[PDB]
């Protein structure tokens, strides 16, 4: 994730009710009882009616585009090969072929039909996570569900997808002792772990 | 072409926020550190100060230095920047509010320049590490070794891969304004800026004015010293008070995108291969903790994983068809162990 | 009111003692560090230099700087103080011989100002830590969390809660005195101070004088260059030679009393409560090592304790009558677990 | 007598090599660090910069500073040297290419001065530790304790105990030479030095000349900008290109020999001896990890070893004839345990 906090509201004398904006995991909680020191000491002249509305939503990191795990539901598909035959006196063909037992590949001069192989062990499991080059046959929980801290706390369909699922357990707390800031209490990602408490 | 991101430069100002342990304690530093990102691999962190260094107020020289002093900027030279952590970091580049710097690991992050009269630093908590990409768990990038696809931030500015919202500032306090008109509390204005004013007593209730007086109240400590000065937008820090009026425009890029650089990267010393009957003894002796692992290529995989930092003679029951062997990010080996028992 | 502790100021001088690893090795620094106290919680250490910074020699400005150079003081500006440890510390306040500074943990303590021509530092061993008060074992104070009764030293000086004995100095060596009278070794005096003198040979045997000569001996290296200069008392450092005459007066306060401040303090992230049949599964995930503990409220207590830093799903056989649960210094919870097995 | 090692001074130059993580990345610093030696005990490391600080180019003042800027030296003041590691080190002494500095432990080593316009540092990986000699495993030398035979480097220069080969430099690149003669690429010379020249095209093929032109090629990027400038030898760094001609002379000493200094050294707090029947209970409480060990003086030795850092009440079945006891480098004790069971 990146808790890209929108800048909180500070009403000086009285309440500012928050609304549940549609941002992913839009955590927002009104707070009173502040006295926000901002560059001149405090600035709101009340002392309890000083209101502070903190809001924070979850958003894809900039690394999400590039450094990102990637789940998959994996079926069986169809296997391939760049079969060389330095045939007979032909002495050469290096052709890409299939396995399904009626496909020819007339590259060179020979027509060749391969498979289907009997050894249907797809080393990929049904559910797979993928990361850069290291591929993990992991039972990823699902889109839309991943427990915060666990893998897939952020779950975006793709990189472009503005919608997502962010169970991060993002819980705002009130800022301390009349100062402007935004306590965001949050699990570091299940993408942070899964990079150093992962599987092989 | 340092003149291609006047999106930020002209239109954004050096924001000032509340640093958490600003030398003594919580000050309000212009270089207040938000969004520490020790998430790459190359010894690098991308940081945002609330201060917008780069060009000056107007048009010149990335390598100058504009923070906020007063309500005002101070667009001057960068002379003695210091990012640091457990050790002093190395700057990489600055653009906008944002700096990239090569740091070691550190429990915290600790930033600061030197204006010249004062140290005037800012410091923050953030868990930092630098694993290099590879099965070697170094603490630091070497001079040599294989290159392989790390995650890392750029040197450059000509960058659009993302953009963060940067709309207006809210007001700010400035009780330097609220002087006294020899019996009454006297507000003034920066340059005709919009000062939002009233006191606990009943007097002028909005304040959109030049320098006003205050008929009713007298004490400076019961009045609204405010600066609606939204001629330049800001970063939308959590340590910003909202500009209550509107979501003004000011969508503004990020320079330091995470990119797929191939870091100059790790390599673990070669193994000592030793033969036995369908068995690899391997006296082994790394530089750093190295994740070794194998794959007995039977349909029985029987793999193994163990980080090795302490030199260790290990063993591997190799089968008839083969095994493979991965001494860190050194490439994977392979081995025929047919018979040797005659 | 910086003018309420002329007990120390007028009457005490910046003492000079033997620093143990004074940059190179054992020098005699005026800022020789004794009585390091990493015994509080708030990131703070109270230190005593043998140097008495604060007001000048006479009357003004706590933020000036008087150490001993020569037999003499040098009451000038504090410009570039540096306390430090594993990392550079943060000054809190100075008063008298004594400084308070916010430090991180460190195996040692390492102090030093900059006179301007020279670094002129002093360093020492002392085991330092900062546990915050609470069942969370942080390494550093956060910005938020609950407040609770820590132990900590004050900012201030208007302080009498204790006083340490500060009687006279003993003599000190000064062989700059023992010049040569063109064949004889020639002692002088600072200002009419009391110079205690004789040589290995037989000549003047006490020395309570103005500038004397030496009839008998010749070599500077066999004579008593002493300065009984007890116009200003000192701290009773272990690295002081006794003033053999008497226990003179000079009972003198300590500024930095340990007080019952409520530190801005720790807080561990909330737990994930999960129900089972008379059993709390708790997937748990702290920031720092957190001492969890419970009390099965039967007359069978059956408590549990474990510092948790690694996230861990734990379990608790709750009974019929109840259990309580203490996620760090977060307040204690309580739980009814009657049946759930229908 | 700073004038006894003109072996190096007159005849060696401040070499420049390729620093590995020179602030940003691999630069070519004159202070390029080779041969880090964290092999002694006294908190000290002997380092070689490729830069030869010490006297100037000619004859004066060890405490000046000559590195290479350009093809040229810059023999000026040492003003702001910084060796550092995990913490800032303490200089001990420099002589020739070589500096001794008291450092703490550190995963790396990180060196750098300040010319004045620029930081201009150099940094390197090297595993550093400082065990003091003794059964106490401190992290740092104390002020007190027993003295015992450590290994350590000298302060001094009047030193011949070893000498390293220091023959010539090879050539070096300098494309500041290869200017343009308004259509042709134009080489020049430093002072009549020997410039080794040709381009990818066919033109002058050796180059032993004053300022030549280039008839054939035009591009600066396809020519041999070389400086055979072997008027002063160098250190034989691995980051040197060979002077292909010959093994010239220039056998040159090392100052900082490892010597058998008795470090001011460790000592562990005394034990609490407690009697039992042929048994030593010992409540024990060290400062640091202390290797305790014993020798039951029977021909059955039955010794024991255990590093103790955590305070621990231990036990020892003493026999009739005796046992001995070694609380760290505190001297060995001995004990009669005859009967006590009456």
């Amino acid at each position: 994730y990146k808790t890209k906090v929108p800048s909180p509201v500070v009403k000086c004398c009285g309440a500012t009710q928050c609304t549940s904006k549609p941002h992913p995991d839009y955590q927002c909680q009104v707070f009173t009882g502040v006295y926000p020191f901002m560059w001149g000491g405090a600035y709101c002249f009340c002392d309890t009616e000083n209101t502070q509305m903190s809001e924070a939503y979850v958003e894809r990191s900039e690394e999400c585009s590039i450094d990102h795990a990637k789940a998959y539901k994996v079926h069986t598909g169809t296997v391939q090969a760049m079969v060389n035959i330095t045939y007979g006196s032909v002495s050469w063909r290096s052709a890409d072929v299939y396995v399904n037992g009626e496909t020819p590949a007339k590259i060179g001069d020979a027509k060749l039909i391969i498979g289907p192989l009997s050894s249907a062990w797809s080393p990929f499991d049904n559910k797979v996570v993928v990361y850069g080059h290291e591929v993990y046959n992991y039972d990823f929980p699902e889109y839309g569900t991943g427990k915060a801290g666990s893998f897939g706390d952020l779950q975006s369909r793709t990189s472009t997808s503005n919608d997502l699922y962010a169970n991060t357990n993002l819980k705002l707390q009130r800022p301390q002792a009349g100062i402007v800031h935004t306590p965001f209490t949050q699990a570091p990602s299940g993408f942070e772990r899964w990079k150093r408490d992962k599987g092989a | 072409d340092l003149d291609t991101h006047f999106t930020q430069y002209k239109l954004a100002r050096p924001y000032i926020a509340d640093c958490p342990n600003c030398g003594h304690s919580r000050c309000d530093s212009p270089i207040a550190i938000e969004e520490v990102r020790g998430d790459a691999h190359a010894g690098v962190i991308r940081i945002q100060t609330s201060a917008m260094f780069g060009l000056k107020t107007d048009g010149v020289d990335l390598a100058y230095m504009s923070f906020m002093n007063g309500k005002t900027q101070k667009s001057i030279k960068i002379d003695n920047l210091h990012v640091r952590t457990s050790a002093p970091c190395s700057l990489v580049s600055h653009h906008g509010y944002y700096i990239l710097a090569q740091c070691p690991p550190g429990d915290t992050v600790t930033v600061g320049f030197h204006d010249g009269p004062n140290r005037h630093t800012c410091t923050v908590a953030h868990k930092v590490e630098f694993r290099p990409v590879g099965r070697e768990k170094y603490r630091h990038p070497p001079e040599h070794g294989v290159e392989l696809p790390c995650n890392r931030y750029t040197h450059k500015r000509a960058d659009q891969g993302h953009y963060v919202e940067m709309h207006q500032p809210g007001l700010v306090a400035d009780h330097s304004l609220l002087s006294i008109h020899s019996a009454k509390v006297k507000i003034t204005v920066p340059s005709g800026a919009q000062v939002k004013y009233y006191c606990k007593c009943p007097d002028v209730r909005e304040g959109i004015t030049s320098s006003d007086h205050t008929t009713t109240c007298t004490d400076v400590k019961q009045c609204r010293a405010y600066l609606i000065d939204n001629k330049k937008w800001v970063y939308n820090s959590g340590r910003l008070p909202r500009g209550e009026g509107d979501t003004f425009k000011g969508k503004l890029h990020v320079p330091f995108v995470p990119v797929k650089a191939k870091c100059i990267a790790t390599l673990a010393p070669e193994p000592l291969v030793e033969h036995k009957h369908r068995t690899l003894i391997l006296h082994l002796h790394p530089d750093h903790p190295t994740l070794l692992t194998t794959r007995s290529l039977g349909s029985d995989a029987n793999p193994t994983r163990q980080w090795i930092e302490r030199p260790t003679t290990v063993n591997f029951t190799v089968t008839g068809e083969g095994l493979e062997y991965t001494w860190g990010n050194h490439p994977p080996k392979r081995v025929w162990a047919q018979e040797s028992g005659e």
